[PDB]
């Protein structure tokens, strides 16, 4: 959170070494909710 | 205008409250029984630059400033909980799990963001995580537009449950792409936004607040447009609020004469100057007050 | 619910996914006017 | 003797109206003119062209440096400020555009209002208390305006108002002098009253062939103290020509540089021994643009082609000059144009001081 | 003691009670800022301790009731008029904490409050016109009848038919001339004609019929 | 939610003759009212109710955009 | 654009015939192309400039539309009511001062030299000369006899882009005007340089009106006393007849 | 108007213009032609 934001809208996760994007994150799957 | 006499009492979505309002100069019937919501904007029915063309207008920036169609627009974020499972509160990254990339937890207060400070894109409004260690149904401000967090408070829902109720404000003014709209249907887009020393003006100083296009009239025939403009650049001068309603008895050839008796001329046009040049046109242009109201369709939005 | 409500009409399968399509990279705005843009040229 | 015979009139309130004066004397106790009210200037300009008096009046209106009040931000206090209609997008717009003649941007007001009543209370301007700054000897804003009102029961506590400088063209709030006439002395007129001649402007001249040297511009100040009218409205007219000449002397900084590569000047040798010149300055407006050109036009009569393209979305001004003379020589020119324009505008300076007394 | 202030600072009549709480200095101006502060506001709005509030039964007994009790008599119509509307913001209170406490004889002087606060209204709404004008017409002393509107008249016949029943074709331009010097003195064409032979030098006089050979403002003269 | 302080269109400082155009108006129309209740003062059909003579001893100059905001802008005190 | 302040799609008025569009709220999407494939197709396909010549109607779609179409009437109409259409050098050069194309050469000109609007259209004709002879929109029967026409008005003819005589209207200059002067231009020399005159003569006719002026006011509207009184004569003669 | 009217005006005939204003039957018969314009926009985009 020191870059609040930088104007665009972003929904995955960058590695902190090299800038690399390590995976995305866009809403929880939530389908394990009914179980048996 | 004013959309609601209870306004700062109300959580609403989507509520635009204009400040200023006006009396038409050439009001109606219906005016006793409504208020009205308008300007009346100084119009100049002339060509200027183009820029006017296709039922678009040039609005003077000046007028923008001063308040001119200028409000507050409402949103609402009504956040619910799940009984004993979720919970308001700032997350903790060591615990909490897939927290929103690019996100902004900092700002929260207790659950929820301070009333007075500015939310822009990619900050959490409001902290809400499940306990299963922990999972985060956080809420994000996704708009481009900054806001201001105006009203948070914890209400008990029918359920006797407490749900989140926050409310944002925007500071509106008229920007280009915003829709206003006379009273007789000539509707258009802010196109220009000039300042006071680029619009045109009269010999006495009088200068437009729209420039709307001429070509706007001879196929649609908004005659009473017209006629407004005329009887309401005498009532100006004469001090004085005249009723325009319709199926009154009215002779424009009489209003026309009118004006002469005021020191204007017989058609209400009058000399002026180009304001990027000093050059005055070689034609008399028809300048005077015509009552106009600006449509709740914002480009901000759309 | 039934696997063939989703192809006939047009919030369909076929009008709506097939011969239609959601599209990422793309904007939209109110139009406005401007004399000074070629008319190969958009603001 | 370019700028000769001004008249200076003040708007005044008319005290023998009976309802003015009952209403002044039982709101505000008013029995007197205010400390500060609008000023008319008319001023006759001759042996000048009407592109140096537009551009004068525009700087007057919304180019020369102005003072507002503004608040800064977290001046207006939530923990305190109880009213539920009066918003602080509302109040600062109120207190952006009251009219003020500052002496210095040290001073700081605020605004306590409490209403301990049952009835809507109305917050003047002259609730506004000096609380930084060297105590005022004389009023910067008149008390007769209305800021507010407050329900029953509710509060307004607004601190750190101060003085913020601008120009009238970024903000409104700025802008100095509204128009109230402008007229050609020298261009003889019909009479419009007549259903013959109420369709044109009625200069007996078309504009795309008229040449007016002898102008008429009157101009309205919304806020001068009422001793000193005479003091204010001359620095307002000399602010203004010093603007113009600095605003022309950057031009002159780049014409100097030709030699070297400057991004604000291009120049280029065409075919027939012509040679190109491209002036492309940011921010600018029409004044220095068509300044340039009346003055390049008037110092070259023959040029091949002359104009000041100010573009509104690319917020910049491109001045093209092409002549049949060397670049040495196109320079020397547009030097020469330069100085005129700054011999002109001294010649306003000085006429501006010995007019007004 | 969370729920229940939850529940009772989101009541408007909470919020009344607290404006006028506020009016007359019982609690601060401004809004608490600290837990104890709004301790003490609800202390003094609601009259009962939030703890014990759940201990006991009743409700809206004990809610602020204003300090100052002004003269309501005078609001029998009888610096009047800024008193008159201190008058109608009290009894408005006082009144409504009446109706919250179901208190004996409350309808009637509902009526008569309403009727008060009418005339109020009456009032306000005489502070709140923006004047009206009429165009008089100067033959009369009042409001302008006249009217450029269509006026039916049975025109004579011989405006459409001659002498000899045939209908009127007007399809003649006569052109005389502006200045006496210009010749021929009339020209008259065909709208064909117009372009090829009419200069500005010569004005439309009237028309003519391509069947009777008469003028039309000449149609008087016709036998009917 | 009053009238402005500067004039919208070219910004003369109307607000500082503002109040008391208010309030000064208001007699004005208590000598021309006659016989009729005030919400009915739009529908009179019999007034002639002329506001140059008290906006010019105002001072306020004979400004078409100036005069149109100072006689038209509503009040929200006068409605809430 | 530049300004943060600006969030609508700005377009010429003049393209607005393509899309059937106007500037009353409608909305417009917009892709930027970024593949290679996609935009390489982008600029050689589907150009707008491959769709000047409607494949529909087999004529022209772009033209000026409702200000460059009585302005360039005004600038190419032969007398004004201040005399004749004439302007100085200065004024006839501050009109090609926004065509964005290279400026004529007006250095034969003395200050107090007067120049009529078709000199000022033949030099921006010069750059595409075609031969165009019709009658303008202007000229209609209809309002023959009740008008007094000029005779240098009603015959708009150009030859090899030196506009002879006539005024530039609908029929010339108009959007969707077949075999006018953009449809000639665009067979003779590209449809991307007849959008280029498109655009250049827009800026002469709005260049034009800046001081010209142009409007429309009540009295514009309203009969004569004495005009009233032969229209309701006229109608009571069909009352008559009905 | 009356039954069987015999009266252009009771059929649709406006005899006013509208920089003289039309009266009461004028408009209600100006409205009647002028609600098609807007009923047949709206089917000119379903039906085509
Ligand atoms: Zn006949
Ligand atoms: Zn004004």
């Amino acid at each position: 959170k020191e870059k609040e934001n930088n104007q665009g809208l972003i929904y995955s996760y960058f590695c902190k070494i090299c800038g690399e994007e390590l995976a995305h994150f866009i809403q929880e799957d939530r389908t394990a909710d009914v179980g048996i | 205008g004013w959309y609601c006499f209870s306004w700062p009492y109300r959580v609403d979505m989507n509520r635009f409250f204009q400040f200023y309002n006006e009396m038409p100069l050439v009001k109606t019937i219906a005016h006793n029984y409504v208020i009205p919501n308008g300007l009346n904007t100084i119009v100049a029915y002339m060509i200027y630059g183009g820029y006017n063309q296709e039922d678009s207008v040039i609005v003077s920036q000046s007028f923008i400033d001063r308040g001119g169609f200028a409000g507050t627009f409402y949103r609402e974020e009504k956040v619910e909980l799940e009984s004993d499972i979720e919970s308001f509160g700032k997350p903790d990254p060591l615990i909490t799990k897939n927290l929103k990339p690019g996100a902004n937890y900092e700002k929260l207060v207790d659950g929820f963001v301070p009333v007075g400070t500015v939310v822009k894109k990619g900050d959490i409004i409001i902290g809400k995580v499940a306990k299963i260690k922990y999972i985060d149904r956080s809420v994000m401000y996704g708009f481009d537009e900054p806001a201001v967090v105006d009203a948070v408070m914890r209400p008990h829902g029918p359920n006797d449950e407490i749900f989140g109720l926050m409310r944002l404000r925007y500071e509106r003014n008229l920007n280009i792409g915003d829709k206003m709209s006379s009273r007789s249907g000539n509707k258009g887009i802010a196109a220009l936004a000039l300042p006071t020393s680029d619009m045109p003006f009269t010999e006495d100083g009088l200068q437009p607040d729209l420039i709307v296009n001429p070509h706007s009239h001879p196929s649609r025939m908004t005659n009473g447009q017209m006629i407004e403009t005329t009887v309401g650049l005498a009532n100006a001068l004469q001090g004085v609020v005249t009723d325009g309603t319709a199926f009154l008895p009215i002779n424009v050839q009489l209003l026309s004469e009118r004006l002469a008796q005021e020191g204007l001329r017989f058609n209400g046009c009058q000399k002026m100057f180009n304001g990027q040049t000093g050059e005055y046109f070689d034609a008399a242009i028809f300048i005077g007050p015509t009552y106009h109201q600006r449509l709740q369709k914002f480009v901000l939005d759309d | 619910p039934s696997i063939m409500r989703r192809l006939p009409r047009k919030e369909g399968r076929i009008r709506k996914s097939l011969l239609g399509s959601q599209v990422w990279s793309i904007s939209r705005s109110t139009i406005c006017g401007n004399s000074d843009l070629h008319l190969d040229e958009v603001g | 003797k370019i700028f000769q015979n001004v008249e200076i009139k003040p708007f005044l309130i008319d005290f023998s109206n009976l309802f003015i004066k009952n209403a002044a004397k039982k709101l505000f106790q008013l029995e007197e003119q205010l400390p500060l009210v609008p000023v008319n200037v008319v001023m006759d300009f001759k042996g000048i062209s009407r592109a140096a008096v537009h551009g004068l009046s525009r700087v007057l209106q919304d180019e020369i440096p102005n003072y507002m009040l503004d608040i800064k931000p977290g001046g207006y206090k939530i923990e305190d400020s109880t009213d539920l209609f009066m918003t602080e997008q509302f109040i600062r717009n109120r207190i952006n555009f009251i009219p003020i003649y500052a002496k210095n941007e040290t001073l700081v007001f605020a605004l306590r209002s409490l209403n301990n009543s049952c009835e809507v209370k109305t917050i003047y301007s002259r609730d506004l208390i000096q609380v930084a700054g060297p105590k005022l000897k004389y009023p910067i804003f008149n008390p007769t305006f209305e800021i507010g009102f407050l329900q029953p029961g509710k509060s307004l506590i607004i601190e750190d108002i101060y003085i913020k400088k601008g120009i009238g063209r970024k903000h409104a709030a700025f802008n100095l002098a509204v128009k109230t006439h402008f007229s050609h002395l020298d261009i003889e007129q019909y009479p419009t009253d007549k259903k013959e001649y109420m369709a044109l402007s009625g200069y007996k001249q078309s504009s795309m062939t008229s040449d007016p040297r002898h102008h008429r511009l009157g101009l309205c100040f919304p806020a001068v103290p009422l001793p000193h009218i005479n003091q204010a409205v001359r620095t307002y007219l000399k602010n203004a020509c010093r603007i113009i000449i600095g605003r022309i002397q950057s031009i002159q900084k780049i014409y100097e540089n030709f030699e070297e590569p400057q991004p604000e000047l291009v120049l280029f040798s065409m075919d027939e021994e012509k040679t190109k010149a491209i002036i492309t300055i940011k921010d600018e407006t029409h004044t220095i643009g068509n300044l340039l050109k009346t003055y390049i036009y008037e110092m070259i009569p023959d040029i091949s082609f002359v104009g000041y393209q100010c573009v509104p979305h690319k917020q910049e001004m491109v001045l093209t000059i092409i002549h049949k003379a060397s670049q040495e020589d196109l320079i020397t020119l547009l030097e020469k144009s330069i100085q005129n324009i700054i011999q002109t505008f001294q010649i306003l300076e000085k006429n501006v001081d010995e007019l007004i007394a | 003691t969370k729920v229940l202030l939850t529940e009772i600072l989101l009541d408007p009549m909470y919020d009344y009670a607290a404006t006028v709480a506020r009016i007359d200095g019982s609690i601060p101006m401004h809004k608490p800022r600290t837990p104890k502060e709004a301790e003490y506001e609800f202390k003094t709005v609601i009259g009962r301790t939030p703890a014990e509030l759940l201990s006991q039964k009743e409700f809206y007994d004990k809610i602020y009731t204003s300090k100052y009790r002004p003269d309501f008599t005078q609001l029998t119509r009888l610096r009047d008029e800024e008193k008159t509307s201190t008058l109608i913001y009290l009894r408005a209170y006082e009144l409504f904490l009446k109706y919250l406490q179901n208190a004996p004889n409350f309808n009637s002087e509902l009526a008569e409050f309403k009727t008060y606060e009418n005339a109020y209204g009456e009032q306000k709404a005489l502070l709140a016109q923006q004047g009206f004008y009429n165009i008089f017409d100067p033959n009369t002393g009042r409001a302008d009848q006249r009217t450029r509107l269509f006026e039916y008249k049975r025109l004579p016949i011989s405006t459409l038919y001659d002498e000899r029943g045939l209908p009127h074709k007007w399809t003649i331009y006569v052109y005389k001339a502006v200045d006496s010097s210009q010749k021929p003195a009339e020209i008259e064409v065909t709208r064909k004609d117009v372009i090829k032979k009419i200069d500005n030098h010569y004005a439309l006089a009237d028309l003519r019929c391509s069947v009777c050979h008469v003028l039309q403002h000449e149609v008087g003269q016709l036998n009917i | 939610m009053l009238i402005p302080v500067v004039c919208f269109t070219c910004g003369f400082p109307i607000g500082t003759y503002a109040a008391i155009f208010d309030k000064a108006r208001t007699e004005y129309i208590k000598t021309k009212m006659g016989g009729t209740l005030p919400q009915n003062i739009p529908l009179d059909a019999s007034l002639q109710i002329e506001l140059k003579d008290l906006i010019t001893a105002l001072g306020i100059p004979m400004r078409v955009c100036c005069r149109t905001h100072l006689i038209t802008t509503l009040d929200y005190r006068k409605y809430y | 654009l530049e300004n943060p302040k600006i969030s609508t799609f700005q377009m010429n008025v003049s393209a607005c015939a393509w899309y059937n569009a106007d500037f009353d709220g409608d909305q417009m999407n917009l892709w930027v192309p970024w593949s290679v494939m996609s935009r390489v197709e982008a600029e050689l396909l589907c150009s707008v400039r491959n769709w000047f010549i409607s494949t529909k109607s087999s004529g022209p779609v772009n033209g000026q539309v409702q200000d460059s179409t009585v302005g360039s009437f005004l600038l190419t109409r032969t007398n004004t009511p201040m005399g004749k259409n004439v302007m100085n050098k200065l004024h006839a050069m501050g009109l090609f001062q926004t065509t964005q194309t290279d400026p004529p050469c007006f250095a034969n000109y003395s200050p107090t030299d007067l120049l009529d609007g078709k000199s000022v259209v033949s030099m921006l004709l010069r750059q595409t000369p075609i031969n165009y002879q019709r009658a303008p929109t202007w000229y209609s029967e209809v309002y023959a006899p009740y008008m007094h026409y000029n005779k240098q008005d009603i015959s708009t003819q150009i030859r090899n882009g030196e506009l002879i005589e006539g005024v530039l209207d609908k029929k010339a200059v108009g959007a969707g005007s077949s075999g006018g002067i953009y449809h000639l231009i665009s067979r003779r020399y590209g449809p991307q340089q007849a959008l280029k005159m498109i655009f250049a003569t827009q800026q002469l006719a709005l260049n034009y009106v800046r001081n010209a002026g142009f409007t429309v006011s009540t009295a514009d509207m309203l009969l004569t006393p004495e005009a009233h009184q032969e229209v309701q004569e006229i109608i009571n003669e069909l009352l008559l007849e009905s | 108007y009356p039954r069987f009217a015999l009266e252009a005006q009771a059929y649709g005939f406006i005899c006013n213009s509208y920089i003289a204003g039309l009266t009461s039957p004028e408009f209600i018969f100006g409205e009647m032609n002028g609600r098609f314009d807007l009923i047949n926009k709206a089917l000119s985009t379903s039906s085509t």
